[PDB]
């Protein structure tokens, strides 16, 4: 798995792969690793499939309850702390999850929180999580500027996940892109690596090693 | 007198009575009439649904407990939900653990014991609802009458609720007839509708006012309401 | 069942009053008078021993003045047995505070806790309240010398001078008549004894019917000191103030 | 004063427990039931009033078995009776599990006894509204017992309770005097059917249904069983004949 | 005294009956169901002019397709709402679908009889019944628009139109006449506002009365004062029109 | 073990223990709160059944739940401590889980819930307390004022009073407070408050304590002098006529 | 079942009285007289053994009980309550003191524990107060000899001498006249026997009287030798014979 | 481990804490502030297990703030450190102990003196002129044992730290990404935003 989210001039970019494995067995290439908690909140998933997917769905429930109770949208900081505290109650039990809670609120602006089953909760501008994180960091880190155009940031992200899909045996399938602005997130498609790779190879001229 | 011995269910009156149980029994008499009768192949329930306004709905009187069992109520609706839900659990347990359909006679004993527990301990109140239970098990068709006192009885037919004495006399009169209505559900139901109408007064049974249920040989307990009961009015 | 014999010790009257609390106070009103007077350089506690005899061993007796801490003490008015229950928990509370923070417990903190306990028997549990009123005399570095009072309701307040028990009205009037913000411990000691003397239901105010205590910062040291006077010490001070 | 009959575990000035006595009223108001101890077993019989033609004949069985060798019949609040039998079954199961041997009738009796007596010790419970006749065959023969709402019980030669308890007792005493050598299980069954028919006069208004069960060393192998079919009809005829 | 779960000689539960009485003393509440949605209106009833009338919340959202109005000891409804919301959200979490309005109502009613000082049947810890009634309005794909009346008795009825509270007996009589199976949402709105106006001691304005509705398209919404003030004006005109 | 239902319905549909709880509030010293355009003020009266107390240590009537919210009350003093402690505890917890201090309406809803719960729980009596909670939500400048009572009901007010003679002081406020133009000044806001209390305090400079709350955790209680001054400038308003 | 009496059976009356405790006190007044006298070198506690049938063997019952080897108790009021109070008192001296410090508790503290037990029966749910007053006498290294009285309320006080029960008023007045801070134990014992004589109707001998003392250490009553620091119990019940001998010098 | 340093000079206590947050093979953040203010004149730094660290610091902050509100007073640094030691001492024998080490730097307004407390996850508390948790102590203790004086100024202290930080950046194995320095004195707590080149 490879997931990343970074903050920039045009808001936030969120990109994930879609591969699921059990040992060396590729269980699936069609997993939805991004959860649309709500029109303005996103959750990314890495680690144990059932763990992320179950607990983040639960998080969505807790978030909705908050709004019904307070007649107001839950903050990114508070949404991430609910998952953080839940997961901490289970410390030592073996939950496995590297997660990112990304959103927008008039009060906080573009925000990103990294939350893992270790109890670690961190706010940041850039985070890559999963067995493919380093591969994504390599591409993302060396082309990141706070001044990318929404269109360039979108590509950098997509390309970063592509990089991981290629080098990490445990990452792959397709890329799922999201852009987060104050009017919520905007889906930016599902890009199957089966065609995305060759397209990028030709157009960009990178991946010069692989012969085509 | 009575006022000194009816403050709870843990007190006997000087004559050996339990008033809290008796007051509970009253709630049933104030409830809408419901009839139950059976042949050797089917068991039927017919109930008069009461409504609040003409803007409100008619409260359901029949509850399914399992594919082969169900009942009709008279009295506190909530208590019926509690008791039927418990009957459902007992039916369920019999299947899951023994791969056995709960016999109607056993359901009756279980119900009796549950009701009883609420008439001998402090703090609890008796149930305020009567239940007629029909079902088809390994011994055929059955009809049970459940009273909040814990007394459960197997009969060929009966009726509870306001003006119930009417239908009861009629059934006690039709006995030799309806009990032989085997292999013809429609006839048994019509005998049931004739029995219930013997307890009418206020009005006449309409389509969104009548409720009928049947269970039998090759008939899973099924409820009929509205248009479904039209062919019987 | 049991409901038949339940007195319901925790309910409001149609006037919004707590019966048992009222009745408990009614009980306190017949208890030996206890007075607390706070001076600039110390505090004084004085109580009248209710019911006494020739045979009562006074040297070993204590029915109104109890040490809670090295800097806090209380005067009791009401059921002595009920007070001991509270007293002992107060002693534990002070040591818990010390163990936790490595600092002596601030006087108000001790008083609030004890008051909270009383309050509880007032809102839940169906048990009767403690028939006790306390006058707290203590010193800490945040508020210096302090004088508090708590009663069965669980409410507490601070005072410059105050009394609990019997003839409090008469006693309060006499105190509110001769108390002066710039009093000296010894002045307070005298005002205390004079008040008791005029409120006493007894013939004369003799030492054998009194318990005395002071919390003074013995200049020749720099630390505060608690002193629960002994029979002779009271007999002396009694002759001096002019009550022989 | 008065009011000694409003709460269960209360003693009246004359040492009585009225709530228990009131329970007895519910029992006397019930159907008549009996027990006859023969030379190698016991016979149980009861009156089943036919409130209406609507009751399916032979369907609402009153007599209950505990374990495999014990029979139970009672008069009064049926639901209370079932409740007591449920306790008996648990009681018998617990005994067998540990001691292996099915529970001896005498031990079973005291098990029911202590339980029923327990319901006269607190005001939070109500005494049992039934008198129960039970027994069976064990290592040392047959045993017949009757248990009252007070928890009282003794061994009997013959026993009756309910509406026609007097007719029955009269009849049972007759049998005792005319059979010092003992009655057989077969005879006890017929005689039981008669006693019930006779005692039915104190309720001759409603029609009834007879029910008999028996536990005999020679007739049922010590196991409790219902008397059905021909042996039953035969007993009914023997009664219907002597009723005229 | 007498057990909180005691039966009267007529077969009713004292506490429950007395509970209903407290409800009669409550602020008026009215609900009207139409094939276009359901309208829920309530009387604010401020006990003083200094009380900021918009802090009076007698109409609340259970879920996006379910809202409800309360009448009686309103503070008692807080735990009922929490329970209703939790049930609605939980059903979604476990079944990946919205909860049916009828079930949500049945769920709320199940708490009803959960009172007593030791009732043998489970663990009913609550010293007394609730002192508030509710009108639960919503929509679901199975039975469309629905209006329910839930009482502290544990029972609930479905109504085409229903009024609860102080002026209910009169308002219900009115509804018995005014209502018909073809009303439009707008028609139901004016009708609610009209009946409220009649029974309210105060001169109905956009500050002592509040309207809301639930439609399949936009879910449950509470009309803001500006929107309601205009509906009020629109009423006065049609009334004075004849 | 004790679980007797103490708060129950009577024939006419009333919960007498809750009602008698209000009677306890009626007997309590007066308390009032008025919200200006950029602040909120709380004033309480001091009894005089006994005077010789040490005002330094005697617990005050206005309590801080957090640094931006305060609570005052009327009724049983012992009972109020319990509500205040719980509220303070909840305030810290909310800061921990939501990573943001409580809003005045939230803190109010919590306190009110505690009171409601004590009206339908076995073995306990309702709180003989009505409160006034005021402050400024985090990063907000709009003043907040709420009131809660034994029943568990709460609501916001432009200005309100509870306690003895609260009937009187409310009248004063209803015909002396204009929502159109709320006391645009901290000073004129504190004046209206001291005026409303004088209607019932009957000359009590040492019997009147005021506390001012401004946006961003700015809370302070005036001293006898600052107050005595207001009293002074007001008795002249009368005489100068 | 299950004790549903979780509420207090002793509450305040409008007058401010706690009825149940007053009534308990009343029961104490009706009880047989018992008294205690402290000397300079000992303490003596005594009472009359009011046999309730000539067929009953009064020796099988003891109104004067040993709590610790240096502490004894006697009472007036309901004997069965006293009996269980003795069992609890002996146990608490262990569970709350000997098991902690490896030494028996000083007189005032054990009295304090007993007193607490009684106070609880005055406020806990479902119980009545104990219908007895106790007289506890003992000795401990840092406090010497002491004598205490414990009432049904849980209150206790130290005495030089006193009496409770039936003829306490008369007995107390008599003790006030004879007591002085110079009495030796034998003197106190003599005074005790004299005081008790007035309160006794019928027979007055070592078989109808029960008396014990807290005096010197009795190494002879230890049951073993070898440990210098263990010198023997200070508590000792006088024998019937020992009593009659003193009655001749009455 | 992370670097947690504390040094008490003449009239203040200075705490320095590494900014790196590394998980396995990746440094996730380089600006992490390993500190919680317990009260206006008391600051606590921490290091240890991934989740316990913050859960413990915040749990304590909540309690000290609660004490502050209730008593309308600020507990002395000595009192706070004692409360902290107690909590950790309970923890060590609990089901799942907090694996957290902390430095507590406060300014005692009553005594008018700065104080520094070192407390490990076992509940071991000691007051010192300077302290450290983790491996840092292996280089910084002898350093300060050499270059430290009681009467030093705050400015001197910051230079003393710069000296410690440099030694750590030279000899320590990991890249801790520099530190964040804070000063606690009579006027409260402030952060020296310019140490990345002071």
């Amino acid at each position: 798995t490879t997931t990343l989210a970074f903050r920039f001039q045009g808001g936030i970019i969120v990109a994930v792969d879609s591969r699921a494995t059990a040992g060396n067995w590729v269980a699936s290439q069609t997993v939805k690793k991004v959860i649309e908690i709500n029109p303005f909140l996103l959750g990314t998933m890495a680690g144990g499939a059932a763990d992320c997917q179950f607990w983040e769905t639960w998080l969505g429930s807790q978030c909705r309850l908050h709004e019904l109770r307070e007649k107001e949208r839950i903050s990114v900081a508070a949404a991430s702390k609910i998952l953080s505290n839940l997961v901490y109650q289970y410390k030592g039990a073996g939950l496995s999850m590297g997660t990112m809670i990304c959103g927008y609120t008039r009060k906080e602006g573009p925000t990103i929180y990294y939350v893992d089953s270790d109890g670690t909760r961190l706010k940041g501008d850039i985070f890559c999580v999963g067995s493919g994180q380093t591969f994504a960091y390599g591409v993302l880190d060396s082309n990141y500027k706070w001044d990318l155009s929404v269109e360039d940031a979108l590509y950098l992200g997509k390309r970063s996940i592509l990089a991981a899909a290629h080098r990490d045996a445990y990452s792959g399938g397709s890329v799922n892109l999201y852009h987060v602005t104050e009017d919520g997130w905007i889906y930016h498609g599902n890009h199957d690596v089966g065609e995305l790779f060759w397209k990028v190879k030709e157009e960009e001229g990178s991946f010069n090693n692989v012969i085509g | 007198f009575r006022n000194n011995y009816d403050g709870d269910t843990v007190t006997f009156s000087p004559t050996g009575r339990l008033f809290q149980v008796e007051y509970a029994l009253e709630a049933i008499k104030q409830g809408s009439v419901t009839v139950g009768l059976r042949s050797n192949t089917h068991a039927v329930l017919v109930a008069l649904k009461r409504n609040a306004d003409e803007l409100s709905s008619y409260q359901k009187k029949i509850i399914k407990c399992d594919e082969h069992m169900g009942l009709s109520l008279a009295g506190l609706a909530p208590d019926a939900r509690v008791l039927s839900n418990y009957l459902r659990q007992q039916c369920n347990y019999s299947s899951l653990v023994f791969n056995r359909k709960l016999a109607v006679e056993r359901a009756g004993h279980l119900l009796c014991d549950k009701a009883q527990k609420n008439t001998q301990s402090y703090g609890g109140r008796p149930y305020g609802v009567g239940l007629l239970i029909i079902g088809y098990d390994k011994s055929g068709a059955h009809l049970l009458e459940f009273q909040p006192s814990g007394n459960v009885t197997e009969l060929y037919g009966t009726a509870i609720g306001a003006r119930s004495q009417g239908a009861k006399t009629y059934l006690e009169r039709t006995l030799d007839t309806f009990i032989k209505i085997d292999g013809n559900p429609d006839e048994l139901i019509k005998a049931g509708v004739e029995a219930i109408s013997q307890s009418l007064r206020d009005e006449s049974l309409t389509v969104d006012n009548l409720s009928i249920a049947i269970v039998g040989k090759d008939t899973p307990f099924t409820i009929y309401d509205g248009e479904a009961v039209a062919k019987y009015i | 069942g049991s409901r038949r014999y339940d007195s319901r010790t925790t309910i409001f009257s149609p006037e919004g009053r707590l019966y048992q609390v009222e009745y408990a106070l009614e009980s306190i009103s017949h208890a030996g008078t206890a007075i607390g007077i706070m001076a600039s350089d110390g505090i004084v506690l004085a109580a009248e021993r209710k019911v006494t005899s020739t045979l009562l061993e006074q040297d070993t007796s204590t029915e109104k003045l109890y040490k809670l801490n090295d800097k806090i003490a209380v005067a009791v008015a009401g059921l002595t047995a009920d007070a001991e229950i509270l007293i002992n928990t107060a002693r534990i509370h002070a040591q818990n505070y010390l163990k936790t923070y490595n600092e002596d417990i601030p006087v108000e903190i001790l008083v609030r806790r004890l008051s909270d306990i009383k309050q509880g028997y007032t809102q839940h549990g169906g048990l009767r309240p403690f028939g006790v009123s306390f006058i707290y005399a203590g010193y800490d570095d945040r508020y210096g010398y302090q004088l508090y009072t708590s009663n069965p309701s669980g409410n507490y307040t601070g005072w410059k001078a105050i009394s609990v028990g019997a003839n409090t009205s008469a006693a309060q009037t006499l105190l509110q008549m001769d108390y002066k913000d710039d009093m000296k411990v010894d002045d307070a000691i005298e005002l205390a004894l004079k008040t008791l003397s005029k409120t006493t239901d007894s013939s004369a105010l003799t030492y054998d019917r009194l318990e005395f205590a002071t919390i003074r910062k013995g200049a020749n040291d720099g630390e505060v000191y608690q002193k629960i006077f002994k029979p002779q010490e009271i007999k002396d001070i009694l002759v001096k103030t002019g009550i022989t | 004063g008065t009011g000694y009959d409003l709460s269960n575990s209360v003693f009246s000035p004359d040492g009585r427990n009225f709530q228990v006595e009131y329970a007895v009223k519910a029992v006397e108001n019930g159907t008549t039931s009996i027990g006859i101890k023969c030379n190698d077993g016991v016979v149980f019989a009861v009156e089943k009033l036919i409130t209406s033609k609507l009751l399916v004949p032979q369907k609402n069985v009153k007599i209950q078995v505990v374990d495999r060798h014990i029979g139970c019949v009672y008069s009064g609040l049926i639901p209370d009776g079932r409740h007591l039998v449920n306790r008996g079954r648990e009681e018998a199961a617990s005994f067998k599990k540990l001691y292996k041997t099915p529970i001896p009738i005498p031990a079973f009796a005291d098990r029911l006894g202590q339980y029923v007596q327990a319901h006269t010790l607190y005001n939070s419970v109500r005494p049992f509204g039934v008198s129960t006749i039970f027994g069976g065959v064990d290592k040392n023969g047959a045993h017949l017992y009757m248990l009252e709402p007070s928890g009282s019980y003794w061994g009997y030669k013959g026993a009756a309770t309910g509406k026609g308890r007097q007719s029955a007792k009269a009849e049972l005493e007759k049998l005792v005097d005319h059979h010092p050598e003992g009655l057989s299980a077969r005879e006890a069954v017929k005689q039981a059917a008669k006693i019930i028919y006779l005692a039915h006069e104190d309720n001759k208004e409603k029609d009834f249904e007879l029910e008999i069960s028996w536990c005999s060393l020679s007739e049922t192998n010590g196991l409790h069983k219902f008397v059905k079919g021909d042996l039953l009809q035969e007993a009914i005829d023997f009664a219907q004949k002597e009723i005229n | 005294d007498r057990g909180v779960s005691t039966f009267s000689p007529e077969g009713r539960l004292f506490q429950v009956e007395y509970s209903l009485e407290a409800i009669k003393l409550g602020s008026t509440a009215i609900g009207i169901a139409t094939k276009e949605g359901v309208v829920l209106g309530v009387e604010k009833r401020a006990t003083s002019p200094l009380l900021e009338s918009d802090s009076i919340e007698k109409i609340v959202e259970i879920d996006r397709h379910i809202g409800c109005a309360m009448s009686g000891l309103t503070a008692d409804a807080r735990s009922m709402i929490e329970h209703a919301r939790t049930a609605a959200v939980t059903h979604n979490l476990y079944y990946d679908e919205d909860i049916n309005v009828e079930s949500l109502t049945q769920s709320v009613c199940d708490l009803a009889l959960r009172f007593g000082e030791g009732a043998s049947g489970e663990e009913r810890l609550m010293s007394r019944p609730f002192g508030v009634a509710l009108l639960i309005a919503g929509h679901d794909a199975d039975d469309g628009y629905q209006l329910f009346h839930a009482e502290p008795s544990g029972t609930f009825y479905r109504y085409n139109a229903k009024a609860i509270g102080s002026g209910s007996e009169g308002a219900q009589a009115e509804l018995l006449n005014e209502w018909h199976s073809s009303l439009t949402l707008k028609e139901a709105e004016l009708l609610v506002l009209k009946i409220l106006k009649q029974v309210m001691e105060e001169k109905l304005d956009e500050n002592n009365a509040q309207l809301s509705c639930i439609t399949k398209q936009d879910g449950f919404k509470i009309y803001d004062n500006e929107k309601t003030a205009e509906l009020i004006k629109e009423l006065k005109e049609k009334e004075a029109a004849e | 073990g004790y679980d007797r239902a103490l708060s129950i319905f009577s024939p006419d549909g009333h919960i007498f223990q809750v009602e008698y709880a209000l009677e306890a509030v009626k007997r309590g010293t007066c308390a009032v709160g008025v919200k200006g355009k950029n602040c909120v003020v709380l004033g309480c009266e001091r009894r005089s059944t006994l005077k010789l107390q040490d005002t330094r240590i005697t617990p005050s009537k206005v309590s801080k739940i957090d640094s931006h919210v305060v609570l005052s009350f009327s009724g049983l003093n012992a009972d109020s401590r319990i509500l205040i402690e719980k509220a303070r505890v909840e305030a810290q917890s909310h800061r921990l889980t939501l990573e943001d201090p409580v809003t005045v309406e939230y803190l109010t809803r919590y306190v009110a819930g505690v009171q409601q719960r004590y009206t339908q729980s076995g073995g306990v009596r309702p709180f003989g307390v009505s409160t006034l909670i005021a402050g400024f939500d985090p990063r907000d400048d709009e003043p907040k004022l709420y009131q809660t009572e034994p029943s568990g009901i709460y609501s916001s007010w432009s200005a309100q009073t509870i306690g003895r003679n609260s009937k009187t002081v409310r009248e004063f406020l209803e015909k002396n407070y204009d929502r159109k133009e709320p006391p645009a000044t901290v000073e004129e806001c504190v004046k209206l408050t001291v005026r409303s209390l004088l209607e019932v305090v009957q000359t009590g400079a040492k019997n009147i304590e005021i506390t001012v709350v401004k946006p961003d955790s700015d809370i302070v209680a005036l001293s006898s002098e600052e107050i005595n001054q207001y009293v002074t400038q007001i008795e002249q308003e009368k005489q100068e006529q | 079942m299950t004790d549903r009496y979780s509420f207090s059976l002793t509450t305040f009356s409008p007058s401010g009285k706690l009825g149940q405790i007053d009534y308990a006190l009343t029961a104490v007044k009706q009880g047989v007289t018992s008294l205690g006298i402290k000397a300079t070198n000992g303490v003596v506690i005594a009472t009359e053994k009011k046999s309730s049938s000539p067929l009953a063997m009064s020796e099988t019952l003891s109104k004067v009980s040993l709590l610790t080897p240096d502490i004894g108790a006697v009472y007036s009021g309901m004997g069965p309550d006293y009996r269980v109070l003795v069992d609890k008192s002996r146990k608490v001296a262990h569970t709350s003191y000997k098991r902690i410090y490896g030494e028996y508790p000083p007189t005032k503290l054990l009295v304090s524990e007993v007193a607490k037990i009684m106070q609880e029966a005055t406020q806990s749910g479902g119980v009545r107060p104990f219908g007895v007053s106790l007289l506890i006498a003992g000795h401990d290294e840092f406090n010497g000899f002491s004598l205490y009285q414990v009432d049904p309320s849980g209150s206790y006080f130290p005495w030089k001498a006193t009496a409770i029960g039936k003829g306490s008023v008369a007995a107390k007045t008599f003790l006030e006249k004879r007591w002085n801070d110079e009495l030796e134990l034998e003197d106190a014992i003599h005074i005790a026997l004299l005081t008790l004589k007035e309160s006794v109707e019928g027979e007055f001998n070592g078989d109808t009287i029960e008396l014990a003392i807290i005096g010197d250490e009795n190494p002879d009553l230890l049951g073993y030798t070898g440990i210098p620091t263990d010198k023997g119990p200070r508590f000792r019940k006088l024998t019937s014979q020992e009593i009659n001998d003193r009655l001749e010098a009455l | 481990m992370d670097i947690i340093l504390g040094i008490r000079v003449q009239d203040s206590v200075i705490l320095a804490s590494s900014k790196a947050v590394t998980r396995g093979i990746s440094v996730l953040k380089d600006s992490d502030d390993k500190t919680r203010q317990l009260s206006p004149h008391t600051l606590m730094s921490f290091a240890g297990e991934a989740g316990d660290t913050v859960q413990f610091a915040e749990y304590i902050q909540a309690n000290i703030q609660l004490y502050s509100i209730r008593e309308d007073y600020e507990l002395s640094p000595q009192a706070v450190s004692s409360f902290v030691r107690q909590e950790l001492a309970k923890s060590i024998r609990s089901r799942r102990p907090y694996q957290v080490n902390v430095l507590i730097g406060g300014y005692d307004k009553k005594k008018n003196k700065p104080e520094l407390y070192q407390i490990d996850y076992l509940g071991t508390k000691v007051e010192l002129p300077y302290g450290a948790h983790g491996y840092s102590g292996f280089y910084t203790f002898s350093l300060l044992d050499h270059h430290y004086r009681p009467d030093m100024t705050t400015e001197e202290g910051l230079d003393l730290l710069k000296l410690c930080v440099q030694e750590l950046e030279k000899r320590m194995p990991m890249d801790f990404k520099g530190v964040i320095v804070k000063i606690v004195d009579k006027d409260g707590i402030r952060q020296v935003d310019d140490f990345q080149a002071q």
